[PDB]
């Protein structure tokens, strides 16, 4: 019942390393490859590089010498991927997958990981800004803005979660060292202005700020 | 570094359609390559093997045809399961490379966006803080292009546009467009339509203002 | 031991090597061995004395996109040809006392042939049949080979 698991999201500064976690199960840990594939937000898979547990061959893309480091815990199950001198192009999603057996030389993948997200940033916890956005079909479309926040995600509801419908939350965005997105809910006229509503952002930050609209 | 191709970038369908997805390496690769499905927020996953051979536990509608530098992802009748990324990866010549990927989007009837724009808040002004947003809400198809002017003609530095992945509700694309300065940058006040434009028809739609009301 | 002739034969084995996607080595299918010339034939070579030794010669070379086998074989990559028994009972090398034949020839063409050497491709992480050298024979005392 093959499934591996692997380390929690990491949040780095520039310049520092880090290693990342994937224990494996349900087949032997010592006889099938472990590649690790690095994915970047916006794009497609990188073959980062692969080690057979058995000894600890290991092997490297031209890209990634020197960058990446890839260890086996035989006894263990887990293996690991080290990251040195961290940058913001490294900042990404790391897979770590299973592969065939000692000399096979063309398989697929098998089993990938959950991966793990990489941020590397200079930046500092900061707690988020909140901005109240106002301006018929008559459907009337109201924001909230949030701005300046760091690290991610923030979490945004409305009327406590007893509002649901013309809500959008965009992408946050980096437009700094820091980010910004804003929502959108669409009700009738005939309720607002006429009953309060009040969007809820909240921030890991162990921070939350409610805004109402006029 | 043999290059992959997969074409199209991003493929409407609908449910029960059939589909082929493409992928052209550099060079001959024999049969040396496979095919993977990656839902959004989820993990790669293999579909088709040495482009042909099929993989247990994946449904009968997926198939792989090709050998050489031309290839195929054939999906026979499709599923909402199905809107996902596809790569094609090559593992003949080191090293193993993928391709840029194909996204699969649902296809519906068009629809124009509902631009409202708004303006700085008092919070923000206060803090020398100002900006000025527009949404684009509820519309399609995705490919759409906006504009921000300022007393008549262009202003554009610095916007920051954000996208919404499709609705699994009404099957539309909603986008942010936010404009952020400085109050004195702002308290040289003229006009403040943010322009829309869209497959749509050819009205560039305009919400705008000056200060406020 | 003792001979009235001893005939070294010198065998070539050019072996070209590919590594695919996830840098494992291949060994190319026709990397090249060459045996001696002999009469209006070359193909196949008996060995007309009563002892002969054998002598591997092997060249690796790399390849890409293409069989363009120029490059040097470094890495992993690299190679050294050697020749294993492949279905006749006689392995070719050190088992101590001496092989014994009355008839002894390697053929590049599998005709006639009594059975096979499996030409593969050592390296530190794994090791690839790649041709097969045909070898006719026949057991007797006139003939004796020795080590390599
Ligand atoms: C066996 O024959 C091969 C040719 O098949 C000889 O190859 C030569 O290798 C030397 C270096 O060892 C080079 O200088 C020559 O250029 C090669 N010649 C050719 C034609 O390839 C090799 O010398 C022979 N080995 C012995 C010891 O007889
Ligand atoms: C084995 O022999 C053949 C030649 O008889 C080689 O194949 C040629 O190789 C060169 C490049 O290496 C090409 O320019 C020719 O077009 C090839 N000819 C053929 C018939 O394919 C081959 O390279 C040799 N193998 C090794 C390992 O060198």
């Amino acid at each position: 019942q093959v499934q591996l698991q692997q380390s929690g999201p990491e949040l780095v500064k520039p310049g520092a390393s880090v290693k990342i976690s994937c224990k494996a199960s349900g087949y032997a840990f010592s006889s099938s490859w472990m590649n690790w594939v690095k994915q970047r937000p916006g794009q497609g898979l990188e073959w980062i590089g692969r080690i057979y547990p058995g000894d600890g061959e290991t092997n490297y893309s031209e890209k990634f010498k020197g960058k990446a480091t890839l260890t086996a815990d035989k006894s263990s199950s887990t293996a690991y991927m080290h990251l040195s001198s961290l940058t913001s192009v490294d900042s990404a999603v790391y897979f770590c997958a299973r592969g065939g057996y000692r000399y096979d030389p063309y398989y697929a993948m098998d089993y990938w990981g959950q991966g793990t997200s990489v941020t590397v940033s200079s930046a500092k916890t900061t707690a988020p800004s909140v901005y109240p956005l106002a301006p018929t079909g008559s459907s009337v479309t109201l924001g909230c803005l949030v701005k300046g926040y760091f690290p991610e995600p923030v979490t945004l509801t409305w009327n406590s979660g007893s509002l649901s419908s013309g809500v959008h939350t965009f992408p946050a965005v980096l437009q700094s060292d820091l980010y910004t997105l804003s929502s959108s809910v669409t009700v009738t006229s005939s309720t607002w202005p006429s009953q309060s509503i009040t969007c809820n952002v909240a921030h890991p930050a162990s921070s939350t700020k409610v805004d109402k609209k006029i | 570094d043999i290059l992959l191709t997969q074409s199209p970038a991003i493929l409407s369908v609908s449910p029960g359609e059939r589909v082929s997805l493409s992928c052209r390496a550099s060079q001959s690769i024999g049969t040396s390559i496979h095919w993977y499905q990656q839902r959004t927020n989820g993990s790669p996953r293999p579909l088709i093997k040495y482009a042909s051979e099929s993989i247990s536990g994946i449904p009968s509608r997926f198939s792989g045809s090709g050998s050489g530098t031309d290839f195929t992802l054939n999906i026979n009748s499709v599923e909402s399961e199905d809107i996902a990324d596809y790569f094609c990866q090559q593992t003949d010549s080191w090293p193993t490379t993928f391709g840029a990927g194909t996204k699969l989007e649902l296809k519906r009837a068009d629809a124009a966006p509902t631009v409202s724009i708004f303006p700085p808040s008092s919070e923000q002004l206060t803090s020398g803080g100002a900006s000025v947003v527009c949404f684009l809400n509820n519309f399609y198809p995705k490919d759409i292009n906006v504009k921000w002017k300022i007393d008549g003609s262009e202003r554009q530095n610095g916007v920051l546009n954000s996208w919404t992945d499709q609705d699994s509700k009404d099957s539309t694309y909603s986008m942010s467009s936010t404009l952020t300065l400085t109050k004195d940058e702002y308290e040289r006040h003229n006009s403040y339509t943010c322009e829309a434009t869209h497959k749509t028809s050819t009205s560039p739609i305009v919400k705008s203002f000056n200060r406020n009301e | 031991p003792s001979f009235y002739t001893h005939t070294i034969v010198n065998i070539t084995i050019d072996l070209g090597m590919k590594r695919s996607g996830y840098g494992q080595p291949i060994a190319s299918t026709l990397s090249n061995i060459t045996l001696p010339m002999q009469d209006n034939n070359t193909d196949v070579y008996c060995i007309r004395s009563d002892q002969f030794s054998v002598y591997v010669h092997s060249t690796c070379k790399s390849s890409l996109w293409d069989n363009i086998f120029k490059r040097n074989c470094t890495d992993v990559l690299d190679a050294t040809a050697v020749i294993k028994t492949g279905t006749c009972p006689f392995s070719f090398d050190k088992l101590n006392n001496y092989l014994t034949f009355n008839k002894f020839c390697l053929s590049l063409s599998p005709v006639g042939a009594n059975c096979k050497f499996d030409v593969a491709a050592r390296t530190r992480t794994n090791e690839q049949v790649v041709r097969s050298l045909y070898v006719i024979y026949e057991e007797g005392d006139n003939i004796v080979l020795v080590p390599r």
